[PDB]
């Protein structure tokens, strides 16, 4: 394999200008400063980046790279994407179930992970965490080995490292070159871009691109980038390490100075009688959803304390809130309290469901690598993540606080007057998350997607139904109760347990309330919030809350399915 | 606001006989539902307050049977000094609406 | 529990209506709220609005800015000032009592007939 | 000056064995891996670790180390703790005026500063500001060259500095060291410690002091080092950075025997042979008052985006709630607005009372710093914060809810209730940010202590008297109820508001009710919730909230003074 | 609880006289106050509700003027038939209290 | 509107007190509360606990675990069941009954005495 770049002139600004050269197998290096080209001309070698700014080609033994290039090529990203709640065996699995054709057996498929994990040296932690916050793992020297080795299952002939020694110690980042040194020799193109090598790093090389402001200023074998600056008017001192000697050169020990010294060299000129010479999905939808599922739920499994802790929390405050409330009273205080606890329990619901926000953010960099790279769609990425993570993370709240409060408080003692409640408290847990999920999606920051979360709730809960009433607001205000999901709660949980109330001891009013001004049952109190007292009143706020998930997950998807993915 | 209707507007009966009045409410009223009755050249007169009732001053010919949205009134066996215009009003929400009257008439 | 209306029986178009109840056998201070109806030739009551025992007051969202409703202690009025009037509420003016705690309009006046004419 | 260290044995674990050496008047630096001694043995040297832990002495010119040493050393953070909202005159101007003495004129402490700013190069910026997020600043290359200046303020003999390079540039990384080297020449001995240097940066030094895992490897000059190493039994080749060359020999191309070569050297005898030869506030309470309140106040005026986001959020919410609940009626639903827009004024009033948290926990670093240094007492540090951030910003949103709301809603319209209600809002503003100092002061992060309020925050808030009837709770929860902050101030709105009115209109039922159960006058509702009809039932609520900000404000003071300063 | 506290648990009077019974609450009634008279032999039977308003069947010597914590019954001009035990009692809060009584004689 | 007690006189210590008030001239099951007073000797009334119309039961707190009243609605009866009796407690027994909006205990019954001794 050799790639062959011509004239590649990339914009947004132009920030490259034209480059040349050939990428022969070997152990090619891309230096230079940090705002130059070291990281863009890689993202265009390896179709990272966007078609319509790119105006020269590239070229692979002679043909175009085809729409297949992305899935025959590997790209390892700079931090790590593994799954550090997943052991080394599992990751490697996850990557050779949605790469590799649906045509070979898991006995062929185990056998190439273990050529994989042979061949890089994890047999001593090929069944170990690779490692969370809240888990000790692997440490951080194999985490890189183990991301090389995700991009290694379908054996691809080009590799795209980008960084492979930043965030390394000097001890470790030795021993991720001298592996992919040996990695070189079995035919496997290697191109990367190292920030500041060490001379131990640099003798290894076998080709150099020097870039900086978008300008080619070295391209040919890198063992005579020192020879060439040396006849270029320059001289390195002794005990000099040549690749800081080269970015030396670049702050003036002029860009333009020096790029031209690289246009009337025998470097460039046997470079442009070489281009001259060559010029003139995969899987199904089922079992995507099955393995992307999977992953997600032992993802959930191997992070108790953060859905442990959502449990205890649940079980803490329904113990809490049943012993505030313990046992209601059919009296004058029995509609403040029941009119208290309910909505206590719904507005809780819309609260705690801003742990929702951190589903699609934490995973976004693992989503645009692993989209690019051709594991899954954006269908049953979305569908895969909704069903392990979001699904039964909220049914479990919702029945636990149903099951504690529901005897202890004294609520209305029927069998379907239970599962309502439970069914009331599971729909405003669901459209509050796919509206938090309708915020979260795309954005890459947490806590201005958290403040836009709490905003929206507190004018939510103003239109409630407790704090003003709903009949008294001025008609150009009294349209905006419609688009709030505690209220939709909120009145199908009143509907639900004010029916067949009295709440004046020794007076039977529901035949006839002598002296008004009273509010002695339950169904004038319900009138008086403005809630119809038909069976349709009630069914009619679930109708609104299942109308709004279909809103909100939309909404969620389409951020997904249009984001900038490059 | 809560409008009140009565579609039966007239009415044509005899004596001693049973003749049955219909209001009917366009959102709940919680038996907030009085009767007056309006003899032709003077000021309406209270008849049943909370829609069962009756003031001290009236036969118990008159009774109010009435719940939710739909109430009623009947006047069993009539005299010749109840012949008038029924009036419904509505007392739950804060603009109070009349019905529309219902003239009744002598065969 | 004795009421009385007085006033123009006769107005021009377009300038104020005034009415005047006066109460004796009970202190308007004391106890109800004290109120408006009107009955349209074509006979549809409609009510207009009260002046409480303590001053405050309250009128029908149709009579927007139109009417308002004050009162005379020293005597045991209060007064009905429908302004900017139109030839038709040609009504026949009543003024009336709320108990309360009964909630219905228990006595009522005579009843004063205005004719809106040029 | 001369430092000159002996056998100094540093525990907490002892993460340094026994390390010898003087240091002469020149450029010294101290060298090796990471979790070493290259950070310990400097804070040791600079009295910033405890002395429980030191055992050998540390001696200069013959005389050991006073307490005006830390006054008399400059001691330079690695990242920046300049005020970045400040400008570059007056950032010098403070750490000039809490330094220098009060014998001083201003003429002639501002010629000292003059001294420091054309000795640094600070010339065309001296009177840009810094730069923070939210203004376009000074580089950070000059942030670096402004911190060495607030410590060159009482002129010093001795510097150090932590990570001079660290987070800086190559280019910029020589601009530094070239001007810490013309200080060298006047006589400043000056310490400092990098992490790995480049040839350009090593062939500027005097001394080195080699150290890996607590033990000495090598300490003489910088020149001799290469010298050494090719006598015990290694071999630098070509091209090579000698800084890198030393850190290579750590890592195995041990430790224990490494070490022992060097006891056996010619260059820890003539160490020896030196150590031998040797062995053998101011401030007053109110101008420390005076400035710190002073800066303290320039940045809340220079962060804008902070300040007024807060003003235009209060005067719209202002406005919404307004418009809501405008003109209140005395009818069937004037309990229900009442009670709900003073609960809902009482509980916006805490929940934005969480950015309380950001005032003791952003500035940590900065006080730590200056207070080892010895700028000002931590009561003075406290009172200053206090006076000019906490109290300004508390004041405002108070006076505008009131303002906005009071006469749109129609509140009573009395001159005594208005202010009642803005002395009220502003007690229960300062008691939740006093609540919120006392919980954040002495950490380092944000959100633990933004969640631990905000789960406080929703259990006082239960027990404010409008979800459950504080009378119906049983008597071994009901003592709760006295540790809750919305709860002072929603009693004591509700008392303010609801004594003289009457919500059955129709009804006169303030000289008797007739048929109960009714509700008809607001001294009915008012004991109905537990409310005392007296005068001492409204101003009991605000002798309970002055209590607690007492309280609260000494658990923050006292978590500052016995905060770990080292 | 709300307790109640008639402090003059006697008198002693003559006929013709008036004579003034007081009764001390613990907490704020707010005119949910009740008197009633027992004579020896029989039940209580009621004689004020709501602190002001009196029962049809007792003569207009009896009147109860409180407001408050303070709460009072006054009987001016006793006749013979008027001797007994007076109870007062509250019904704001829910166990309902009675305060001590007091014993009406006969000089 | 007519209530009337009875049960047995006497009661030895520690078992179990009935009584049975019969009610005649108004159902039970309609409109009031219906409930227990006792008198001590030494005079001093003490309020024991209601049965609602609909059922519902609220004791006082001094007589905890060792109240319940039940209904018979059969024929309007409802039922004192004072367990675990100490020889203190030898008072005299009142039915009566509570209007709910007037507040007041507005019928009583005549009154039976209850001796708990061995
Ligand atoms: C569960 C509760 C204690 C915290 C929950 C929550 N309820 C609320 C209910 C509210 O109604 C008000 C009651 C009167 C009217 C309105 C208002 C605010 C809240 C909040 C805050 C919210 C939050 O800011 N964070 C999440 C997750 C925190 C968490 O996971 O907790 C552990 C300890 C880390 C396991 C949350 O659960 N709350
Ligand atoms: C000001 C308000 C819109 C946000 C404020 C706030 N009120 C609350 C009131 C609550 O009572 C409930 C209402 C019904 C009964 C109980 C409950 C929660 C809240 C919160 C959230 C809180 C917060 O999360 N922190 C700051 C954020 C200010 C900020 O920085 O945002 C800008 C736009 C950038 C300036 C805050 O003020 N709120
Ligand atoms: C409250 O009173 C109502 C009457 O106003 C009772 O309801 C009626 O009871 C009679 C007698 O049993 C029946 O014939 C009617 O059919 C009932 N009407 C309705 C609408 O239910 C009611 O029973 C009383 N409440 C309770 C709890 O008993
Ligand atoms: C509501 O009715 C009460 C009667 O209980 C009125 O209060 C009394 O009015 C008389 C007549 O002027 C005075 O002599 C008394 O001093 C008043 N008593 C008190 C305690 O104030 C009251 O005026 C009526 N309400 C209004 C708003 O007028």
């Amino acid at each position: 394999a050799v790639l062959s770049f011509h004239n590649i002139c990339y914009r947004v600004k132009e920030i490259l200008s034209n480059i040349n050269g050939i990428m022969k197998p070997g152990l090619n290096a891309i230096l230079g400063p940090t705002g130059g080209g070291k990281s863009s001309l890689l993202d265009v070698l390896a179709a990272r980046k966007d078609p319509s700014g790119l105006s020269g080609d590239v070229l692979i033994n002679g043909a175009p790279r085809p729409a297949n290039f992305k899935c025959n090529s590997g790209y390892v990203v700079q931090d790590d994407v593994v799954m550090g709640t997943l052991t080394v065996r599992e990751n490697l699995q996850f990557s050779a179930a949605l790469r590799l054709a649906t045509t070979m057996t898991n006995h062929e498929k185990n056998e190439r992970i273990n050529r994989v994990i042979q061949e890089l040296g994890l047999d001593k932690v090929a069944d170990s965490k690779v490692g969370t916050q809240f888990i000790r793992g692997v440490s951080g020297g194999e985490r890189k080995r183990t991301s090389i080795g995700m991009e290694l299952i379908t054996d691809p002939s080009i590799l795209f490292l980008d960084e492979p020694t930043t965030g390394l110690d000097s001890s470790t980042a030795n021993a991720v070159l001298l592996l992919l040194k040996r990695m070189s020799k079995q035919g496997r193109t290697i191109i990367f871009s190292i920030h500041q090598p060490r001379y131990s790093i640099f003798k290894l090389f076998d080709s150099l691109t020097l870039l900086a402001s978008g300008r080619l200023m070295f391209h040919g074998p890198a063992q005579e980038a020192l020879g060439y600056f040396e006849s270029a008017g320059y001289h390195c001192e002794a005990y000099n390490n040549p690749a800081d000697f080269f970015l030396d050169i670049i702050n003036g020990d002029l860009i333009e100075k020096l790029a031209e010294i690289y246009v009337n060299s025998s470097f460039y000129k046997e470079t442009k009688a070489e281009l001259h010479q060559l010029s003139g999905y995969t899987t199904s939808f089922c079992h995507q959803l099955r393995w992307v599922s999977k992953r997600s739920f032992k993802n959930l499994l191997g992070n108790p304390q953060a859905s442990i802790a959502q449990i205890i929390v649940t079980v803490v405050l329904g113990l809490v809130i049943g012993a505030i409330y313990f046992g209601l009273k059919n009296d004058s205080t029995g509609i403040q309290n029941r009119a208290g606890v309910l909505f206590f329990l719904t507005t809780n619901q819309c609260f705690s469901s801003v742990s929702a926000v951190e589903l699609f953010v934490v995973e976004k960099k693992l989503f645009i690598h692993e989209y690019i790279s051709g594991y899954y769609r954006v269908s049953s990425y979305f569908l895969g993540k909704l069903l392990s993570d979001l699904l039964p993370m909220r049914m479990l709240p919702s029945i636990i606080f149903t099951c504690i409060v529901y005897f202890m408080l004294g609520l209305k003692p029927k069998a379907d007057a239970f599962f309502v409640m439970m069914f009331t408290l599971m729909m405003v847990a669901y459209s509050a998350s796919s509206m938090a999920l309708a915020i979260a999606a795309g954005q890459s920051v947490v806590s201005v997607a958290t403040l836009l979360m709490t905003i929206c709730f507190v004018f939510m809960m103003i239109f409630s139904g407790l704090l003003v009433n709903l009949t008294t607001i001025a008609s150009w205000l009294s349209w905006l109760q419609y688009f709030s999901i505690p209220r939709y709660g909120f009145t199908a949980l009143q509907h639900n347990e004010f029916l067949g109330q009295n709440f004046c001891p020794g007076l039977n009013a529901t035949g006839n309330n002598p002296c008004n001004y009273a509010t002695c049952t339950g169904e004038e109190y319900l009138v008086k919030q403005g809630i119809d007292l038909s069976p349709w009143g009630l069914w009619k706020n679930h109708v609104a809350l299942a109308c709004m998930i279909v809103i909100f997950l939309t909404i969620a998807y389409l951020k997904l399915l249009f984001l900038k993915k490059y | 606001d809560i409008v009140l209707t009565q579609s039966p507007s007239s009415f044509s009966v005899s004596l001693g006989d049973r003749v049955t009045i219909s209001c009917k409410a366009s959102g709940y009223i919680l038996n907030r539902l009085a009767w007056y009755q309006q003899k032709p050249g003077n000021a309406p007169r209270l008849l049943i307050s909370g829609a069962t009732s009756l003031e001290t001053g009236f036969p118990s010919r008159f009774s109010g049977t009435g719940s939710g949205k739909d109430y009623t009134l009947s006047i069993s066996s009539l005299q010749t000094e109840d012949v008038g215009t029924y009036y419904c009003q509505q007392y739950w929400s804060t603009p109070w609406t009349f019905g529309g009257g219902t003239k009744l008439e002598i065969r | 529990v004795q009421l009385q209306e007085s006033g123009p029986g006769l107005v021009k178009p377009s300038q104020s209506l005034s009415l005047t109840c006066t109460v004796t056998g009970f202190s308007i201070t004391s106890d109800y709220a004290w109120n408006w109806i009107r009955q349209f030739p074509g006979k549809k009551l409609e009510w207009m609005g009260y002046i409480n025992f303590d001053g405050g007051t309250t009128y029908n969202p149709s009579l927007r800015g139109r009417i308002s409703i004050t009162r005379d202690t020293s005597k045991n009025q209060f007064f009905l000032q429908l302004r900017s009037v139109t030839p038709e509420d040609t009504a026949t003016y009543y003024c009336a009592t709320f108990y309360g705690a009964k909630g219905t309009l228990d006595y009522w006046g005579q009843g004063t007939s205005v004719t809106v004419s040029s």
